[PDB]
């Protein structure tokens, strides 16, 4: 509940992404694109995949 | 180079007879609307329709 309320979809993606705990080496694969779509397809099918 | 170019006449339409053109208006923005979204992560917007 303290990232409820977010407009900004950088520290959204971020912030998923990084609460999103893996491997790291598929946390880079996550830092490598600079879209943010792409690395949003990439994170909901690993949560989904989770 | 550069580059000229003459023309005979500029060519146009001014659609006459709008009965059965205006129901292939109606299938084609019905084509485009099934057509519209699919570049969401190929970016064009669906807010152009």
């Amino acid at each position: 509940e303290a990232v409820k309320g977010t407009s900004d979809p950088a520290m959204l993606a971020d912030t998923i992404a990084y609460h999103a705990t893996w491997t790291v080496a598929e946390k880079q694969e996550i830092l490598e694109l600079t879209d943010l779509e792409a690395r949003l397809k990439k994170v909901l099918g690993l949560l989904s995949r989770d | 180079p550069y580059l000229r170019a003459r023309g005979e006449v500029f060519s146009e339409i001014f659609p006459i007879d709008e009965a059965v053109v205006r129901v292939l208006v109606e299938e084609l923005k019905e084509a485009f609307e099934k057509y519209v979204a699919n570049h969401k992560s190929l970016r064009l917007d669906r807010y152009q329709l």
